RNA sequence: UUAGGCGGCCACAGCGGUGGGGUUGCCUCCCGUACCCAUCCCGAACACGGAAGAUAAGCCCACCAGCGUUCCAGGGAGUACUGGAGUGCGCGAGCCUCUGGGAAAUCCGGUUCGCCGCCACC
RNA sequence: AGUGCAAGAGCAAAAGAUGACUUGACAGUGUUCUUCCCAACGAGGAACGCUGACGCGAAAGCGUGGUCUAGCGAACCAAUU
RNA sequence: CCUGUCAAACUCCAAACUUACAGACGCUGUUUGACGCGGGGAUUCCGGUGCGCGGGGU
């Protein structure tokens, strides 16, 4: 039962949000594929009236240039525990974001007859707390 | 759920799987929808028409049932497909179906895929289905030397059950041979 | 009235009642129906192609052909015979 | 089996309501006919209760009445036992007057017009403007009620 | 204005302020008198002053029959006693005034009234065994401040 | 249907939750990118090729009514409103008698945790 | 939420948003309803067809303009093919 | 939670009733030919009142 029910990681996120360019040149030397950018919407004042324009940067990683990447980037921030959501993931920072979850998360993300996961095998706070504890650091 | 002023969805839209926007179009037609659903094991193929209570098929075909001819090799690949689709159509032409059109469903109208193989193999029954032949897949990848290309890159097998070494995409010839013959019990 | 306009005072009749929201089912849309045929006529406000004038919504009338994929359906409105354009999804099978 | 009798005039009275009660062949004040218990005929004596006055006659009265009220379907003639026999499907005036309540057959049927002239009530009736349970003469007889009336209008 | 005018129900349901403009506030300033922090089930009486005829009381009416009813129970029982008076109808009907001739007929707005149907309750009140022949008393100076004739219903005290 | 496909009706089917179920079987999560195809970036998806493991998901199976929905009983209630008639009452607004219809609210008690159709299948 | 603008109405694997492609806002000719409940009346309008040429999609299919109901004008005369 | 009221331009509800078609009963038509169709001739487009429902107005 405790090998389907065993979390692992899916996608780390990598954000740079400036609103006015250069950050795509440091994400594709520390990560290793190519950088996207983010557009936006709603006018605001801050001289950001324009919808369709380039205003950040972002990666997602997946499989083993997720791991490789956490091995540099997790000995570098000091994780707490009220940084954490209620569905188990965490943001720390520039801006980087794993999403942990569950051996079955397919169903959510696929086409042919989705579902939601249930709470009842969704990933808890804690358990997610006690899966990076027990690799390569500490918590608190 | 919220109260009476909340809608639930339809039925098959709730639980995902039947999606009626596209569904509406391919019943204008009037021609019996050609059912072409996938499995990660296996491959199905439907010919519905449209009834009263309920859709009626006339003539089904899974995979599975494909070993009852002579088939010893994997059931949800590309030469296993066309060959579902080959016998969906056959069945069919002893049901008096002379055309039909292609139902998809959820799945994706990508070029030279499963789907296009099932579509491939019914026309080559002798059914009527619109089609374009050029999003097909070429005779190659519909025999199976996509898979021989991949088995030549040895070091590890490919198969696991004690089929064959190199692997033999000479099974699609050998299928076709006898399916084309008026004798067989389908 | 105010105005003179096909969908003057039809908030009532071209409109349904929070439940049977959304988009209709095809079923009935792809309907097929024959000579001589009784039907009844109401609106369906999800489908808003193949119509007729709201002032028919309760008829019901007798099917002499179809133009297409549409049907021709023939009432006595009043006492003046009409021939009306609408398509199944607009259509009820009576009895 | 009721006896239908239009008490009120045809004038103010509704186009509606005349057409019904011409429909169940009335067209005069004090004139009678012999209606069904049915579905159909329950709702046409309904809509004409305020112009009429009805109930289930009873075999005693029904047969004083067909004698000295009813006539042929086209004729001056009496209708006597002796006509009865002769015309009708029966033996005598309540033969006639039996299955006519039983409702197996009626006035037409057996060549007689299915209305019933009656002279206006002697003594006077009720009252035209009021019902049978405010003292009045309009709607749903009782038995004794609705013979003393076709009595009284011999 | 004469309440002549406006105490009959013969104009529609006026109400909908997102379509009528420049409405008079209402003359009424508390609608919850006496002591609002006891319950009403902590009082062995009550008593209310039922409405007879089925009238349209104006805001006017309501505040002068509110006034001196409960003025006398302020003067009775003190200006802290051991009552709840309650005024459980608000003024929601809006009414006009043609003020040119016939023509644009149209009246503008003038104020505001209360739809009361015959048998209903108007006022409300909550007393102890003792106060009870002060409030039938501020109810009989009440009913001659409003339109019709009306029933002084004791509903809770068999304590005679 | 010891887990399948297509549906009709489109909440009686929602929401929430308990319990049970899979050696070459089905369906999946699951494993893997040479190809067909793919991501404005990621084989995540999409597409493709395949079984080391798996019943924890989903799904299939049995069950709970707390919320929502359907219907049924009784209570409210033949009350609110009402089609027809009246030389019936009221100064009046209005009410009432007779005939034919007939609610909604809410309360308690039940039901409902989907029904059916074509096909495929130890 | 959004869908150009009044109000009412439609809409969610879309009628909404983004991307790419595209110009059907195309030519010609009708049935029907509307304008004008019933019940005659023009211009205008709408749904629905057919012949021809295109756009898109794998395909069914969709596109005779912007989701629907407002944005329109007879004769004579003027210019244009 | 407790508590007090509303809606011509509100609606989870919802009649009576009105209305399309069909069957049946009644009635009407097949020498009084209905229903329908074609043609000729009008008058008429100042209305009023009672009851029911109204919208405006003291
Ligand atoms: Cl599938
Ligand atoms: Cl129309
Ligand atoms: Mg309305
Ligand atoms: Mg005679
Ligand atoms: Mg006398
Ligand atoms: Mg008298
Ligand atoms: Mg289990
Ligand atoms: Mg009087
Ligand atoms: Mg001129
Ligand atoms: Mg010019
Ligand atoms: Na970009
Ligand atoms: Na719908
Ligand atoms: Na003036
Ligand atoms: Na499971
Ligand atoms: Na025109
Ligand atoms: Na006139
Ligand atoms: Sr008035
Ligand atoms: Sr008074
Ligand atoms: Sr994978
Ligand atoms: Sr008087
Ligand atoms: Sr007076
Ligand atoms: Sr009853
Ligand atoms: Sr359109
Ligand atoms: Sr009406």
């Amino acid at each position: 039962f405790h090998e389907m029910r065993e979390p692992r990681i899916e996608k780390v996120v990598v954000h740079m949000g400036i609103g006015h360019a250069n950050a795509e040149d440091i994400l594709g030397e520390i990560t290793g594929q190519m950088p996207v950018r983010t557009k936006a919407k709603r006018t605001v004042g801050e001289f950001d009236i324009r919808e369709g324009d380039p205003i950040g940067a972002k990666v997602t990683l997946r499989d083993e240039m997720a791991e490789e990447f956490l091995q540099t980037a997790l000995p570098l921030a000091e994780l707490a525990t009220s940084q954490f959501d209620d569905t188990g993931n965490f943001s720390f920072g520039l801006d980087v974001t794993v999403n942990l979850v569950r051996p079955g998360y397919r169903v959510a993300k696929r086409d042919k007859a989705s579902r939601s996961i249930p709470t009842k095998h969704r990933l808890n706070p804690a358990d997610a707390v006690a899966f990076i504890e027990s690799t390569y650091d500490v918590e608190v | 759920a919220t109260g009476p002023r909340y809608k639930v969805p339809m039925r098959r839209r709730r639980e995902a799987r039947t999606d009626y926007h596209q569904r509406l179009r391919l019943l204008k037609s009037g021609k019996p929808r050609l059912v072409a659903r996938k499995s990660n094991k296996h491959v199905r193929a439907q010919l519905v028409t449209l009834g009263p209570n309920g859709d009626d098929t006339l003539a089904s075909a899974h995979s599975s049932d494909l070993a009852e001819y002579g088939w010893e090799a994997p059931t949800g690949n590309m030469p296993s497909a066309y060959l579902t689709g080959l016998l969906a159509g056959l069945r069919a032409q002893e049901a008096g179906v002379e055309e039909a059109v292609l139902d998809i469903g959820l799945n994706s109208p990508t070029p030279g895929s499963k789907v296009f193989a099932i579509q491939e193999g019914a026309i080559d029954a002798g059914l009527d289905i619109p089609h374009n032949d050029d999003v097909l897949a070429d005779w190659q990848r519909t025999r199976g030397a996509h898979i021989a290309e991949y088995d030549e890159q040895l070091e590890e097998p490919l198969y696991s059950g004690d089929f064959d070494a190199a692997d033999l995409p000479e099974h699609f010839d050998e299928l076709r041979e006898t399916l084309l013959d008026g004798d067989i019990e389908l | 009235p105010s105005s003179n306009g096909p969908l003057e005072g039809t908030r009532g009749k071209l409109k349904n009642k929070p439940r049977d929201r959304g988009t209709s089912p095809p079923q009935r849309a792809v309907e097929e129906f024959d000579d001589g045929e009784k039907v009844h006529l109401k609106i369906d406000p999800s489908v808003p192609n193949g119509r007729f004038h709201p002032r028919f919504d309760g008829q019901t009338g007798t099917v002499e052909g179809k133009q297409g994929d549409a049907y021709k359906v023939d009432i006595v409105d009043g006492g003046k015979e009409k021939t009306i354009i609408v398509t199944a999804a607009h259509l009820r099978r009576q009895e | 089996m009721h006896a239908l009798v239009q008490l009120r005039g045809e004038v103010n009275m509704h186009t509606d309501i005349q057409d019904t009660l011409e429909m169940l062949n009335i067209h005069h004040v004090n004139h009678c006919t012999l209606v069904p218990e049915t579905d159909a005929y329950r709702g046409m004596v309904a809509k004409v209760n305020d112009f009429v006055a009805f109930g289930e006659p009873s075999q005693e009265t029904l047969e004083t009445v067909l004698a000295t009220r009813a006539e042929p379907l086209e004729g001056d003639a009496d209708v006597d036992d002796e006509w009865v026999a002769e015309h009708t499907d029966y033996d005598d005036i309540s033969g006639l007057a039996f299955a006519l309540l039983s409702e197996e057959t009626t006035l037409r049927e057996q060549g007689l017009s299915p209305t019933l002239r009656l002279h206006p009530p002697r003594g006077g009736h009720d009252g035209v403007k009021h019902p049978v349970k405010e003292g009045g003469q309009l709607g749903k007889h009782d038995t004794e009620g609705i013979d003393d009336l076709l009595e009284a209008m011999r | 204005k004469p309440a002549s005018m406006y105490r009959d129900i013969d104009k529609p349901a006026y109400t909908r302020r997102e379509y009528i403009t420049g409405i008079p506030g209402s003359k009424i300033a508390q609608h919850k008198m006496g002591r609002k922090q006891k319950d009403a089930d902590d009082y062995p009486v009550q008593i209310s002053l039922i409405v007879e005829e089925t009238v349209q009381l104006r805001h006017g009416s309501l505040e002068a029959s509110r006034l001196s009813a409960n003025r006398h129970l302020i003067k009775e029982l003190g200006e802290e006693g051991d009552y709840k008076m309650t005024l459980r109808k608000f003024p929601h009907q809006v009414l006009r005034e043609n003020k040119d001739g016939m023509r644009a007929a149209f009246g503008k707005i003038v104020g505001t009234a209360a739809r009361v149907q015959a048998g209903e309750q108007l006022f409300t009140a909550y007393c102890n065994v003792e106060d009870a022949e002060h409030v039938k008393e501020a109810f009989r100076r009440a009913y001659n401040k409003i339109t019709p004739s009306c029933r002084i219903k004791v509903e809770r005290g068999e304590e005679l």
